[PDB]
């Protein structure tokens, strides 16, 4: 089969600054009528691809003339001249010059904004949860950027990974930050055979990890 | 066609 | 005015089956083929096969081959794919697709053994700053959606809900919401989660601990 490797995975853009990105084909693609099928689609996420660029750099119905395609041989180009604010969001290239059709990996296009530290909270079970046998411990970490971050669980100085449950927000559309939820669940008789319940946050904005714990007999 | 494969061309 | 609009969400036991449709509107239905294209969840896209609805030709990727089933019904402009024996690989949202220039808006396939079951909605109160981050925990529910509020949407800024994890079948999901400390606790913040599978409807109001 074609595989297509797309880069960068991610770029981060900006309002008015010219965007590229690239879709590595593993072979030619030059079908026997004298046509290159490879495709571009934008999707934005929650919603379904558009189809933006036929063969190599015929632009799709309705799309904007920033965007332009090239490419020959087995490496293939999307440019657009100026980003817009709809611009964001996950583009695959596609070839349909062989059988099975397929899609590269996808480059996400998110916005650049200034690197942000997170808010980091951390919340014992609640006494409702306790009652019915379990024991969750969360920990939120909210508004930083950019979006890479580690989340380590430790209890009495140990880490644990048996039991966590990790969420990620999308890119806030209006500070362009990114947000974390960390839950690591046990249960309560579990939960009193131990103190210090600690969330560690590795992030490039701080020099050593970020540490919010709690004791549970306090 | 839609030009998108040869099949859809 | 082109229009491909795909059937509801599904839920699938492991080694069961699903149909789902795909209703055409807007052109000549028999002037393009319909793709179908498969996206698990936080993947890319991949590309199962085409129907022709002129005569019923198929193009099947080798992949999809013993699982998938594409047929169309030109009289109705509604094609249809049938998925065969699925697991949780199998979950995914699949799209059709007029020819790949038009896509649907998708169809959700969830392949697990739960059933309906409401979620344990939990208050998280700060540890016993003029900043307060207050959060709500939902947890065990199936399947998607819930919804969660705070104050019934009168605090709506500051507002961080994440998007539901299905773990050992069931989902969790989870929300924070920050509001300055002259706000909190003089003033009532609520978490009011429904889970509509369930007619579920439940109000947490967050309380200081002791």
């Amino acid at each position: 089969d074609v595989v297509l490797t797309q880069t960068p995975l991610s770029l981060s853009v900006t309002i008015g600054q010219p965007a590229s990105i690239s879709c590595r084909s593993s072979q030619r693609l030059l079908y026997s009528n004298g046509k290159t099928y490879l495709n571009w689609f934008q999707q934005r996420p929650g919603q379904a691809p558009k189809y933006l660029m036929f063969q190599v750099s015929k632009l799709g119905p309705g799309i904007p003339a920033r965007f332009s395609g090239s490419g020959s041989e087995t490496d293939f180009t999307l440019k657009i001249s100026r980003v817009e604010a709809e611009d964001l969001g996950v583009y695959y290239c596609f070839q349909g010059t062989f059988f099975p059709h397929t899609f590269g990996g996808g480059t996400k296009l998110e916005m650049k904004r200034a690197d942000a530290a997170p808010t980091v909270s951390i919340f014992p079970p609640s006494s409702e949860q306790l009652t019915s046998g379990g024991a969750s411990v969360v920990c939120f970490l909210n508004n930083f950027y950019p979006k890479d971050i580690n989340v380590k669980w430790k209890i009495d100085g140990s880490e644990r990974q048996n039991g966590v449950l990790n969420s990620w927000t999308d890119q806030d559309s209006k500070d362009s930050t990114y947000s974390m939820s960390s839950t690591l669940t046990l249960t309560k008789d579990e939960y009193e055979r131990h103190n210090s319940y600690t969330c560690e946050a590795t992030h490039k904005t701080s020099t050593s990890p970020i540490v919010k714990s709690f004791n549970r007999n306090e | 066609g839609t030009g998108a494969t040869p099949a859809d061309d | 005015q082109v229009q491909l609009r795909q059937s509801g969400p599904e839920l699938v036991k492991p080694g069961a089956s699903v149909k789902m449709s795909c209703r055409a509107s807007g052109y000549t239905f028999t002037n393009y083929n319909i793709h179908w294209v498969r996206q698990r969840p936080g993947q890319g896209l991949e590309w199962i096969g085409w129907i022709y609805p002129v005569d019923g030709t198929t193009k099947y990727n080798e992949k999809f081959k013993d699982k998938t089933t594409l047929t169309s019904d030109k009289s109705s402009s509604t094609a249809y794919m049938s998925l065969s024996g699925l697991t949780s690989e199998d979950s995914a949202i699949y799209f059709c697709a007029r020819g790949l220039d038009n896509w649907g808006q998708g169809t959700s396939v969830t392949v697990s053994s739960a059933k309906t079951t409401a979620p344990s909605v939990y208050p998280l109160a700060p540890v016993c700053g003029s900043s307060v981050t207050l959060g709500c925990l939902v947890k065990g529910y199936f399947p998607e959606p819930v919804t969660l509020t705070w104050n019934s949407g009168s605090l709506s800024s500051g507002v961080h809900t994440f998007p539901a994890v299905l773990q050992s079948d069931l989902y969790t999901l989870s929300s924070s919401v920050t509001v300055t400390s002259s706000t909190w606790p003089s003033q009532s913040i609520t978490c009011n989660v429904a889970h509509p599978a369930s007619s579920t409807k439940v109000d947490k109001k967050i309380e200081p601990r002791g």
